[PDB]
């Protein structure tokens, strides 16, 4: 059961120069792994058949190193059509396992996010239901943080998060901070709070509504 | 005594057959114990260790056959290896690992002795060229190297430069032929090998297969016996880890008769165990039967016959 | 030219078996051996079988010995695998790839280039409901800032997916469909935006919601108060 | 070429033999690719497909016969199927389904040529009357319409009227016998049919059961040949998904040895595989060795020989 390991766990390089990637075998595979291209949503196409050989399509730019137990991926060429999550992938041992995981990102200089928060409807006030999401939109990189509070006091089990893939244009990136309550939850408390947390804020930034304010 | 004297030459070599873990072939065949259940019988075993094989790292493939360079160089250091250990006067017992290295074994061993025979025990033929091939493995090419008649027929493979074709056409015996290429069984057919695949072996059974075997290598001069068995060329009931895998093939009983009979023309001087392979068990207990099997095959060419053997001493004392 | 093709999108709850077609084409089959590997959505691909087509070897993977079962149709050049006992870890891109057999008259193959398009397999024993479009859209008043959007949230529908479009498709700028995310009640949320600024007020946009497994559609109206 | 035209013949049929689910013959045994196995070698192979085989309600049985109408029509259209396709000079390879098919296999077939021979490798004699059994199912009575000598001692049964009696009694040879009825081997016995039971090939071996039994139905004149194999005249640890399994029989081996000494006489003209069942495997591993077998069975009465086969052009270029 081999367990293959990637050494960038991420990666955000420009339009530009090489790329370098390392996959890090338990064994020695001894020249016998292989390199995907997983678009997101898509099929992953091969890279690199066995550690080297540029398999039957690839464009000019993918050749690789190994030999024969950690494997180097080079993207000398950059290209920016090939942000692709990739994968290595060992083969001369069962069973089978790949890498993990090594999302290739767009470098831009770091966007903040929108912020900001919305109230439940009249309509869920028929239905029975409390939902409240505070989203944060075209911002760069992906790692925030955001606290819900019941008017201060911290919420949990319902703080639900979601990422996209990269844009394609500015390169940026969203979350929902998506929360559902119930409806006799809802009427207890009015001033509902969102703590945004990205790394061009430097102070939290904190934005609420009030029950029926607007 | 003359036979019985075993040197043993690792080799863990996997770059000629695809499914690798035959790197762990002398491993597991030393971890069950070859050895010490040699050293019962009067088998003075020295053991060479395994081999150095160096890894090259700009491996570019021939044309279909791919990693070549690595063959060529782990059955060159095995050539001088086995002639190294047939000028001690032992028997040279390879055991890998895969039939790329019988390229190594064979000529290494006619380095000392250039009038010897081949009973080549397998599944297959092994006699495909670098062109014939559809494969592209050199687990399946070992036999086309080391044919005379084959020369000019054999393009210069990169790493096979120093491969001198060692013996003749009518000097190899295949026993258990039952999975055999277009191209192999047209060389099989032109050259006029003596083989006896699985048709005559059901035929004739064992026992006469083997007589006309000896009779047809040593019937006419006493010389050296090279079994290079294979143990994809036992039934995968008993080997069920081994690479190729191909029903209905040598039982075990029909393949500890065959290693009988070579024991006891007092003849065989070389041994290859190849192909053995122990990731490929679906259960551990599948690789025991497999390694156990191998281990049975050995030592029943080293002298340990089904009927038993007694020290030539008194025991009603 | 060297295809698979799959088919198809299948949801099933504890229940059956996943057997999944992947018809080979373009190649010499019986010269061949399709494997399968499963993809969990943001995971790793863990691989789970490989049969051979030069004769039928099963040669299945760990943790599941067992659950699949595989076997060949070559006649019609396709490889299905089933599953047994289905368990909710099992929503993943059934990936079927091609090894090479391991025999001996098969090529020199390690190193999957034919694979399939993938298969959608959520095994899960929910109902197929009807989503529940829930926004509002203030756009464009001015509360603190000057770039107010507007934005939807789909609730409770089953399975997947969703489409959700703004003004029937024609609002395009800052359209970035948020994919979905399961429950604690093994139902599914996702949403959508476009980006307004504050200085647009009389926009009233319309995301228009349809999730066609069933097959019904949610136009909402908003209106800010 | 002359034999290996082989026009394929379907039979979805399990109203000879209990346990059902032979319906899934020939779906199991070309979605193996029988087909496209057999088109590597020239074999003219022509699919005439399954048959429709009528489902009659009133089915009412005889006094311990059960579902004979059933069997009488299904084995009449395939009487008419086979003649049909050995009109056209092909071999007609049926495959089943289950031997209560063998009556119309060998009726259409000697409706072409009324001088042939029948091997009948199966575990069991299958030449039950309808009187002599005990079983009732007529999986176990296909050879007793057949036989020329048992006309007067078969009973008029529902949907039998249109079998003429086809072979004599020294025109049909078995090869497996190991599971034989008190009436059956006293039928045996009182016809005096050259038989090769278990203890005969014991005895002999493979190659001396098939010299004799290709000099008995040969010897004394050229004639076509029909073997019509069944899959528990192998060993249940080759083909363990048939019906009725009976323990230590033909290998794989011999029974690829009995096939190919078939071809070889180049006369074989009409082909059985019958009692595939792919619902009895305990594993569905158990039904993929079953059905391996009973391809590579066919592949090698069809000129797949195991030391191999090469087109008659240069390889060496």
């Amino acid at each position: 059961e081999i367990v293959m390991t990637q050494s960038p766990a991420t990666l955000s390089l420009s339009p530009g120069e090489r790329a370098t990637l390392s996959c890090r075998a338990s064994q020695s595979v001894s020249s016998y792994l292989a390199w995907y291209q997983q678009k997101p949503g898509q099929a992953p196409r091969l890279l690199i058949y066995d550690a080297s050989n540029r398999a039957t399509g690839i464009p000019a730019r993918f050749s690789g190193s190994g030999s024969g137990t950690d494997f180097t991926l080079t993207i000398s060429s950059l290209e920016p059509e090939d942000f692709a999550v990739y994968y290595c992938q060992q083969h001369s041992l069962l069973p089978r396992t790949f890498g993990g995981g090594t999302k290739v990102e767009i470098k831009r200089a770091d966007a903040a996010p929108t912020v900001s928060i919305f109230p439940p409807s009249s309509e869920q006030l028929t239905s029975g239901g409390a939902s409240v999401v505070c989203f944060l939109n075209n911002f760069y990189p992906k790692d925030i943080n955001v606290k819900w509070k019941i008017d201060g006091s911290e919420r949990q089990n319902g703080v639900l998060n979601s990422w996209t893939d990269q844009d394609s244009k500015d390169s940026t990136y969203s979350m929902s901070s998506t929360l559902t309550l119930t409806k006799d939850e809802y009427e207890r408390h009015n001033s509902y709070t969102c703590e945004a947390t990205h790394k061009t804020s430097t102070s939290p930034i904190v934005k609420s509504f009030n029950r029926n304010e607007c | 005594a003359k036979s019985r004297t075993i040197g043993i030459i690792g080799a863990p070599f996997s770059k000629g057959q695809p499914r690798g873990g035959v790197e762990e072939g002398p491993t597991v065949l030393r971890k069950a114990g070859l050895l010490e259940k040699l050293k019962e019988q009067e088998c003075d075993v020295k053991d060479y260790g395994d081999l150095p094989f160096a890894d090259i790292p700009n491996d570019s493939p021939f044309q279909i056959v791919k990693n070549p360079r690595s063959v060529g160089k782990a059955s060159e250091q095995l050539a001088g290896k086995v002639a190294e250990v047939k000028k001690n006067g032992r028997i040279s017992l390879v055991l890998g690992g895969d039939h790329s290295l019988a390229i190594g074994s064979i000529s290494g061993h006619a380095r000392v002795h250039p009038d010897l025979g081949v009973i080549w025990v397998d599944a297959h033929t092994d006699i495909n060229t670098p062109l014939t091939t559809t494969s592209g493995n050199l687990h399946g090419q070992p036999v086309s190297f080391l044919l005379k008649e084959l020369k000019g027929k054999i393009p210069d493979v990169p790493g096979f430069s120093w491969v001198t074709p060692c013996i003749s056409a009518k000097d190899i015996v295949y026993i258990g032929l039952r999975d055999v290429d277009p191209g192999e069984h047209y060389i099989l057919k032109t050259l006029g090998i003596k083989y006896f695949s699985m048709t005559e072996v059901d035929r004739l059974g064992i026992g006469k297969v083997m007589e006309e075997t000896l009779s047809y290598l040593l019937g006419r001069k006493k010389r050296p016996i090279h079994l290079s068995f294979d143990v994809d060329g036992l039934d995968p009931s008993f080997t069920p880890a081994t690479g190729t895998p191909v029903v209905g093939g040598l039982t075990y009983r029909e393949g500890l008769y065959i290693t009988e009979e070579i024991y006891k023309t007092g003849l065989l001087s070389g041994l290859d165990i190849m192909e053995v392979n122990p990731s490929l068990g679906k259960t551990p207990e599948e690789v025991t039967r497999t390694v156990n099997t191998a281990v049975a095959i050995t030592l029943a060419c080293f002298g340990l016959a089904r009927e038993g053997n007694h020290k030539p001493i008194d025991y009603l004392n | 030219q060297v295809q698979l093709v799959q088919s198809g999108a299948e949801v099933k709850k504890p229940g059956a078996s996943v057997k999944v077609s992947c018809k080979a084409s373009g190649y010499t089959f019986t010269n061949y051996g399709i494997s399968w590997v499963r993809q969990a959505p943001g995971q790793g691909l863990e691989w789970m079988g490989w049969i051979s087509a030069y004769n039928g070897n099963t040669n299945y993977a760990q943790k599941l010995q067992g659950r699949v079962t595989m076997t060949t149709d070559t006649s019609t050049s396709t490889a299905y695998m089933e599953l047994r006992s289905l368990r909710s870890d099992d929503t993943a891109v059934y990936y079927c790839a091609r090894e090479g057999a391991y025999g001996y008259r098969s090529p020199y193959h390690n190193w999957f280039d034919p694979w399939g398009q993938g298969t959608l397999v959520t095994v899960s024993s929910a109902k197929t409901t009807p989503p529940s479009v829930y926004p509002l859209a203030p756009g464009s008043a001015a509360q603190t800032n000057s770039m107010v959007t507007l934005g939807c949230l789909v609730k409770g529908y089953f399975p997947e997916p969703v489409t959700v479009t703004w003004n029937s498709g024609s609002l395009s700028s800052g359209v970035h469909t948020f994919p979905a995310v399961l429950q604690s009640d093994l139902y599914t949320l996702s949403s959508s935006v476009t980006v307004p600024s504050s200085t647009w007020p009389s926009e009233t946009v319309t995301c228009n919601v349809a999730h066609p497994a069933s097959s019904t559609k949610v136009d909402k109206k908003i209106v800010p108060r």
